């Protein structure tokens, strides 16, 4: 599959128009992303934003800015002629049921398959909880892929500038454990269809790893032993160090 | 010394080396060997010899860990 | 000099020559 | 020659085995002294491989068989070996010893020591040339007596020198697993031991 890469330029523009447009009572902000879908990976360098108004009673009320397409076409292409109009971009945590009428309104400017980015603006997960969607034909659904961070010039030195292992991992698991045990319990207080279908992989699929383990174990002592060679090692840069040292005590006992 | 040469061997075929008393006497000193574990093996009357239970192949265990 | 030069050897010796004798006969 | 005294057999095969066609010291050591050992070390560390090259076919040795007949040992030891047939092998053991090993200087020190590795060398060939044979068979096939059968593997086995299983019940001869994994490691324990113990000894020497 393809690959979505999001510069720290974008996710800060995306998270600071959270109180620069006064959003509250869980609202969304919808902007827009720049970047460059023809290969493989995609990379969004520029990022906006546009006003959007939506009632919280009523699904079928929505603003947008067509007007402010057209203003960054007169700005953008006079300075990076190679950034074109990939897709846009949300600030709410998960998606809602209007996002497949937006993709109408976008699909005459958009030259491709318009990305559908969601970045999470309560910060409240871990790593990335930034996540990207691809809308194709099912009648439609959004392809997930994994978002990776831009490593440029550009970005980096912004990034060390401000700013100055399995146990994170560990925590990360319940996220996806507690994920499929909640919605279990919805389920069934909401009534006594992909999750169904996709469920019953990961069980047929931990009491199947004990067959393994008598061919596990093989590999685990060659770790031990491979650091058995190494601590020998690892006192012949102490010793060696010891006798150094002890050279330079005799100098400064003569002194 | 013997238990490694001969996997299995006979009830009388240990008195004729060692030069021991009788033919019960050899049998019940090997049961008294592997209380600490050290022959690990198994006496079988009816057939008529002691077989070996240590096949090796510990590089599948865990001990070594 | 483990296992060999400790307990040095002290047979096949005359039993060597002795194999020589059911060879040359039972045969 | 040093190397015969400290019993080396691997370095000196890679000297006297391998190497040009006269080293005449005149006063110190002849031709035929050192081509004598020759066999000596080459029986150890050069495995059946070498023996047909540079042993048996290497020219070396070929022109001092037609010459001196009386040493029975670059000769009839590796032509029996080579066959692997242990009803010529036997007589061959005896003659060298006595005419070979017992008269020359740095070889009667090891004499049995030395013999003691050239046994073990047959025995090994034939263990995988077969998975279960009977005892009386081999007995009646290369000319071994059944009493000195059990003298001559019980000086191995026990030592973990030679890996076999015997049974006396039916009276056959088994194949154990030559080379495992876990025999491999049990060498290192006691190389890694040896080691962690001079540098801890030593370490705690000088402080």
């Amino acid at each position: 599959h393809e690959k979505v890469t999001i510069a720290p330029l974008v996710l800060l523009s995306a998270l600071d128009h959270y109180e620069r447009t006064q959003t509250k009572e869980n609202k969304r902000c919808v902007g827009v992303i720049l970047g460059d879908a023809n290969s493989s990976t995609i990379r969004v360098t520029n990022s906006f934003a546009l006003p959007f108004e939506e009632d919280e009673k009523n699904s079928d009320v929505w603003f947008l800015d067509h007007n402010y397409i057209e203003n960054m076409n007169e700005m953008c292409k006079k300075i990076n002629a190679k950034e074109k109009l990939i897709g846009w971009y949300h600030s709410g945590p998960k998606l809602r049921a209007s996002d497949l009428k937006i993709n109408e309104l976008f699909k005459k400017y958009t030259q491709n398959n318009p990305l559908l980015l969601i970045v999470d603006v309560k910060q409240q997960g871990v790593g990335l909880p930034t996540d990207a969607y691809v809308a194709i034909e099912q009648e439609k659904t959004f392809l997930h892929l994994p978002c990776t961070i831009e490593a440029e010039e550009a970005e980096e030195i912004g990034v060390e500038h401000l700013l100055r292992i399995r146990l994170t991992n560990q925590l990360k698991s319940l996220k996806g454990l507690q994920s499929k045990l909640k919605d279990v319990v919805e389920y069934l207080d909401k009534v006594i269809h992909t999750i169904l279908g996709k469920l019953q992989d990961v069980f047929n699929l931990n009491n199947l790893q004990k067959a393994l383990t008598v061919k596990t174990n093989d590999e685990l002592m060659v770790i031990y032993i491979s650091n058995l060679v190494r601590s020998i090692i690892a006192f012949d840069d102490l010793i060696e160090n010891k006798i150094q040292n002890k050279k330079i005590q005799e100098q400064r006992v003569k002194d | 010394i013997i238990s490694l040469t001969y996997k299995k061997i006979s009830l009388r075929d240990i008195c004729l080396k060692l030069n021991l008393d009788s033919e019960q006497t050899v049998e019940y000193m090997v049961s008294r060997a592997i209380r600490d574990g050290v022959i690990e093996a198994k006496i079988n009357h009816e057939d008529g010899f002691i077989e070996t239970t240590e096949l090796l192949n510990i590089y599948d265990s865990e001990d070594p860990q | 000099e483990n296992w060999d030069d400790v307990e040095v050897d002290d047979d096949f010796t005359n039993e060597l020559k002795a194999e020589l004798d059911r060879y040359k006969r039972e045969n | 020659i040093h190397c015969l005294a400290v019993r080396n057999f691997k370095e000196a095969a890679k000297l006297l085995v391998d190497s040009l066609a006269t080293f005449t010291s005149i006063e110190l050591t002849s031709y035929e002294s050192i081509a004598t050992y020759a066999s000596v070390t080459g029986l150890f560390t050069l495995e059946r491989t070498d023996l047909k090259s540079k042993v048996i076919d290497s020219p070396e040795l070929l022109s001092l068989i037609s010459t001196t007949a009386a040493l029975q040992s670059i000769s009839s030891l590796t032509i029996s070996l080579y066959a692997s047939d242990y009803a010529s092998y036997f007589p061959y053991l005896l003659e060298t010893y006595a005419n070979v090993l017992i008269p020359c200087k740095y070889l009667n020190r090891h004499a049995d020591f030395f013999v003691r590795e050239m046994r073990r060398k047959v025995y090994a060939q034939l263990l995988e040339s077969y998975k279960t044979l009977s005892l009386k068979s081999m007995a009646s096939a290369f000319g071994v007596s059944v009493a000195f059968l059990d003298n001559d593997l019980g000086k191995f086995i026990p030592n973990k020198q030679l890996n076999c299983v015997i049974d006396r019940v039916n009276g056959i001869v088994e194949t154990n697993r030559p080379d495992n994994k876990n025999a491999q490691y049990h060498l290192l324990v006691k190389q890694g031991d040896g080691l962690l113990t001079k540098l801890q000894k030593y370490g705690a020497a000088v402080r």
